[PDB]
């Protein structure tokens, strides 16, 4: 509880599977402000550790005790929030010096479920945060700045497109990263082209062929991260096909939480609406294309599409 | 009536009591309005021409002068008895904005 | 068919907020602490047009008056003319 | 070890022909590196480094000391052996050898020094094995930089950077060694060992501040401003002529825009240069982002003597395309593009196209370059306020006050309305971007972030004032936000 | 032997044998836009940039 | 590769007599042959005529210009 390496060789030398139960006898015990806090951050940077690690257990013997380890989190930041918040800044500062040092070689699942886990936690409604913000603008640049040429930093987008689906479901905003990030994806599945140059892809050797079934028991979002995103480089089509219907999920859910309440969704939504012709063109079968189409066709029939009244505003005394 | 020039007209001048000169863009057409078409047009300018001007009966050897500056200090003079051939120029080195004529 | 010129509104000098739509020696006076002469000769010392607005004067003029209103000995104005 | 002992006996030294077995020494000294170019020494080269250290006090003792013919012919002999045994050293190192290399580079230094106090040709030869010399890491680096080398690179940091009368007699045998054609050939392949020689920006040509002088006496080189810029122009031609690569290409426009244009004579030539590189529009996704810095030194050509190019502003709606966002030039590029649009002959077509195209933009494209394009979108319908009805139509907005003839009349109109923009339309005069309003800005307004969200809220709330500061505003990145989000 | 020419704030007219600055208009507030006499010789318009 | 073409067709279009003697100072032959290979028909005819005025006033200038 003293150090972070000290606590996580305790908990090891336990067990991994009941290390929630001996952390949360030994924060009982604690409580029973300072041992407190360095319990908070041992926790924190030993539940990132375990997702970097393993997760070879399954849902009923790993999830089960990483969602306790969550609920003692729950109790212990419903306690604490400034030590919370002050090593989540030093996070956010280890991360980015991570980064600039490997733009894609030093980042990991465990900030990604850092990320998750401070969207469920923190008030994400809010408009400006010390954590939020920060953090918002940390998986802006994480989803951006990402030489997209892998299926693992594709799902990790996808992972990232649904964390901040979550954060515009609770605060409804607007990413024009999001749009670019569906537009690059759409593109280098479908590089195989003539019609977007101006998207400036980075891989031209991932595609999409015409031998899919598309059915429901072919492969949903199903995100075993900490495995799929380890295994990806062994490259189906079914996983592909899983990827996509992922991203556009994703994509859809963030249209009817946000973007039918964004002005110009018809002008957001044209690349992709070519995108999504030529994927209907090409393969004549695509029933959620169909459906997106279909949504947005009744939001340009229901927009107002009319001149704006930005420059009015009451005469003065 | 009107009579297309079709890049931004930027001067025009009544040279004659039946001819006009539209000056605009790199090059310039001089119209009748009588016949209502251009009589000729020149293009030998080498940027935006930005100014036209006309003098008439007085003591030169060549009775009708048109000068067109076209900002480069590039001024130009022609006539209209000689079908608005190129007579003479001169070259100042800072882009000219406006000339004029005695 | 482009053309390129060489103007400044309401502006500051000396943390002074002074406009630039007016004449340039009374600018200077309602730059604080200075009056009608003082400015008249800032100006003649530094070389300028009286009879420009202070939407003229470019910033290197500019900064030759700060200069020398602001080293006023060290440009011959006697002392007797010095507050 | 043998070479200290030789370094011990040559100090306290049959002087002369104790001095000739030394500096035979210290030319075997190059078979020792050609050894070291396989193991240098167990990889340390300490020996080679005292053996070196030992060959330059040497020909300092030579140079301070010495059949005159005979005596004179082994002295000069021994003086050019030691200079030849550093310049080869310097040339085969293909071996990253630091210490070594700064021996050798250092024991010219000093020899060139004593020749030019005692003996060009010498200088010439020193190029000719430093541009010989060639190193992986150094060819060619292609992330940034022209060649990440280290004699080369090195030489000017502490050797190029200081010296006018080097400067001249530099470009002058460079002039000579390109007339030369085998050399010219040596040149071609080394295109980026000049160029990592040339950014340096502190030339003689720059007269901002002044370079101190190597040998004690110059022969005469400051006899020619115009003289120093035909060198530089006619070095310049030669490699633009030769052998261009990518990443070199973009490192000499870079310099070409910012330092050559002090040094140079024949800007025609840089026209044609220039409007090469500007109509270079291919389908290569790295190659199709020269026309930036490109049309930089094509504008500032064309501010310092009235050239052309037609159908300016057609091209620049070309050039307009989210790759310059995801590129790093927009900085200078928005630069560019504020000192194309102050002009006063401009019309309500044109900046409506280039609006509307910054709005599409501005719906896709990252927040740094979000926060660059809200200062230029308001410096612009402030200069022109007449496509202001684009922000707002006067028809289209409601009022209580009027009959319902003029009411069913508005509504019939919203519903027979339509909007007549035109993306792929390349002609802005063309383009109907009057009737076209912002809903790109309404969701620039409904952005996620809070200082671009109040950016838009000043585009929403009515235009006070005109004063903006493009460049307090233009210079921003995800790393500075963060950086002023913690602070 | 007279001609008027616009400038920054300013309509200058100028004689033609002496080639001097002979008139100043500088009642203006920004800059000018058009100077032009009339038939008469005595009245000169002069558009300015307020409307 | 260092030619002079647009500067050449553009003192065509418009017959500048200072820019025509500054680009006639050159007389680099791989330039020339250059120049004349992305050059227009009727503009070098034009040209030519021009070549041979300034010959034919100064024929001290026609030295390097009788390649051309």
């Amino acid at each position: 509880r003293t150090h972070d390496a000290l606590l996580d060789q305790v908990k090891k030398l336990d067990l991994d599977d009941h290390p929630k139960i001996v952390k949360n006898i030994i924060k009982a015990y604690q409580p029973k402000k300072e041992k407190l806090g360095k319990f908070t951050a041992v926790l924190l940077r030993h539940i990132i550790f375990l997702s970097n690690q393993n997760y070879l257990k399954n849902v009923q013997s790993f999830k089960r005790t990483q969602n306790a380890l969550i609920s003692i989190l729950k109790s212990l930041s419903e306690k604490y929030n400034r030590e919370l918040s002050e090593e989540c800044r030093d996070y956010i500062n280890e991360m980015q010096a991570r980064y600039k040092k490997n733009h894609f070689d030093a980042l990991s699942n465990g900030d990604l479920v850092f990320f998750s886990i401070i969207g469920i936690l923190f008030s994400t409604s809010d408009q400006y945060h010390l954590v939020i913000t920060p953090a918002l603008i940390l998986m802006s640049q994480f989803l951006e700045q990402i030489k997209f040429n892998s299926l693992k930093r594709i799902a990790f987008g996808a992972v990232l497109v649904r964390i901040v689906s979550q954060y515009q479901r609770i605060s409804k905003r607007y990413i024009p990263e999001v749009v670019y990030f569906f537009q690059k994806i759409l593109l280098t599945f479908i590089v195989e082209p003539l019609d977007f140059e101006n998207i400036r892809l980075d891989s031209y050797e991932l595609g999409l062929p015409l031998d899919v079934d598309f059915t429901k028991k072919r492969s949903t979002i199903i995100p075993l991260h900490t495995l799929s995103t380890m295994d990806t480089e062994a490259h189906p089509v079914d996983q592909c096909v899983s990827v996509l219907l992922n991203v556009m999920e994703s994509l859809d859910a963030t249209i009817s939480t946000v973007w039918k309440s964004l002005p110009a969704f018809n002008e957001i939504i044209l690349p992709i609406q070519q995108l999504l012709s030529a994927y209907t063109s090409k393969y004549s079968d695509f029933e959620k294309p169909r459906n997106i189409l279909n949504k947005v066709e009744k939001l340009t029939k229901f927009t107002e599409h009319i001149p704006l009244a930005l420059q009015n505003h009451k005469p003065v005394s | 009536y009107s009579l297309n020039h079709d890049q931004p007209v930027e001067n025009v001048i009544a040279v004659s009591p039946t001819q006009i000169v539209s000056c605009g863009g790199n090059n310039f057409k001089v119209w009748d309005l009588t016949s209502n078409k251009k009589l000729y047009e020149r293009g030998n300018f080498n940027k935006a021409v930005t100014c036209l001007d006309y003098v008439e009966n007085f003591d030169s050897p060549m009775q009708s002068a048109l000068i067109a500056s076209s900002l480069d200090g590039h001024v130009k003079v022609f006539d209209p008895l000689d079908n608005f051939q190129v007579k003479f120029g001169w070259k100042f080195s800072g882009p000219v904005l406006s000339c004029a004529v005695s | 068919s482009l053309v390129v010129q060489e103007f400044q509104h309401i502006l500051r000098l000396l943390n002074t907020n002074v406009d630039g739509n007016i004449k340039i020696v009374y600018a200077l006076t309602t730059i604080k602490g200075v009056g009608r002469r003082y400015s008249n000769l800032v100006c003649k010392k530094a070389d300028v047009d009286l009879h420009k607005r202070a939407g003229e004067l470019t910033q290197e003029e500019l900064e030759r008056i700060v200069q020398i209103m602001q080293n006023p000995t060290h440009y011959k104005i006697p002392a007797w003319f010095l507050n | 070890m043998v070479l200290l002992i030789s370094e011990i006996k040559d100090i306290a030294k049959k002087q002369y022909n104790s001095i000739i077995k030394l500096i035979n020494e210290l030319v075997i000294p190059e078979n020792v590196t050609q050894l070291e170019e396989d193991e240098t020494e167990k990889n340390l080269r300490f020996l080679v480094m005292s053996l070196f250290q030992i060959f330059r006090k040497l020909f300092s003792r030579g140079d301070l000391t010495l059949l005159e013919k005979e005596q004179f012919v082994n002295w000069c002999r021994k003086v050019y052996e030691a200079f030849k045994t550093k310049l080869l050293a310097i040339i085969s190192d293909i071996p990253f050898e630091t210490s070594l290399g700064l021996d050798s580079l250092d024991v010219y230094l000093q020899l060139a020094e004593l020749e030019s106090t005692h003996f060009n040709k010498t200088f010439r030869k020193l190029i000719i094995a430093l541009w010989s010399s060639n190193m992986g890491e150094i060819e060619d680096v292609k992330s940034s930089g022209a060649s990440e080398n280290l004699i080369i690179v090195e030489f000017t940091e502490k050797y190029y950077t200081k010296f006018a009368d080097i400067q001249y007699y530099f470009q002058s045998e460079f002039n000579q060694l390109l007339e030369d054609p085998a050399y010219q050939d040596l040149l071609l392949k080394n295109v980026g060992k000049w160029l990592a020689l040339v950014n340096h920006d502190k030339h003689c040509s720059s007269v901002d501040a002044d370079l101190e002088i190597f040998v004690p006496n110059p022969p005469q080189a400051i006899e020619n401003e115009s003289k120093f810029k035909s060198n530089f122009e006619k070095n310049w031609l030669s490699l633009l002529n030769g052998q261009l690569s990518l990443q070199q290409y973009k490192s000499i426009l870079l310099i070409l825009h910012k330092r050559i244009i002090p040094h140079f004579h024949t800007p025609t030539k840089l026209m044609d240069f220039l409007t090469d590189s500007y109509n270079l529009q291919s389908s290569n996704k790295n190659a199709g982002v020269v026309p930036i810095l490109a049309l930089n030194g094509l504008f500032e050509l064309m501010k310092r003597f009235n050239l052309e190019y037609p159908n300016f502003y057609m091209k620049l709606y070309q050039i307009i395309n989210p790759d310059l966002m995801h590129v790093k030039y927009r900085a200078r590029f928005f630069r560019l593009m504020d000192v194309f649009l102050s002009s006063t002959h401009l019309s309500a077509h044109l900046v409506a196209s280039f609006i509307k195209k910054l709005a599409r933009l501005t719906l896709e494209s990252p927040p740094s370059a979000i926060v660059t394009v809200i200062p230029f979108i308001y410096n612009l319908i402030r200069k022109h306020p007449n496509c202001m009805i684009m922000l707002h139509n006067p028809a289209f907005i409601s009022n209580p006050f009027q009959t319902p003839d003029q009411v069913a009349n508005l509504k019939t109109l919203k519903e027979n309305y339509v909007d007549p923009f035109d993306v792929h339309e390349s002609d802005p005069e063309l383009t109907h971007a009057l009737d076209s309003s912002l809903w790109e800005l309404a969701s620039l307004m409904e952005h996620y972030h809070p200082n671009v969200a109040t950016l838009a809220k000043i585009f929403a709330q009515p235009f006070k004032k005109l004063s903006y500061n493009m460049e307090d505003f233009l210079d921003w990145n995800y790393d500075s936000l963060l950086n002023a989000e913690s602070s | 032997h007279d001609f008027a020419v616009t400038s920054s704030t300013r309509v200058q007219i100028f004689s033609s044998r002496t080639r001097q600055v002979i008139k100043t208009f500088s009642r203006f507030k920004d800059v000018v836009y058009s100077a032009s006499f009339r038939s008469d010789g005595k009245l000169l318009c002069a558009g300015d940039a307020t409307g | 590769t260092g030619t002079v073409t647009v500067i050449l067709s553009q003192a065509l279009q418009s017959n500048d007599h200072s820019l025509l003697e500054t680009v006639l100072n050159n007389r680099d032959e791989r330039v020339i042959r250059d120049t004349i290979f992305r050059l227009k028909p009727a503009l070098a005819v034009i040209l030519l005529e021009r070549l041979a005025e300034r010959i034919a006033r100064q024929t001290h200038r026609q030295g390097p210009l009788n390649v051309w």
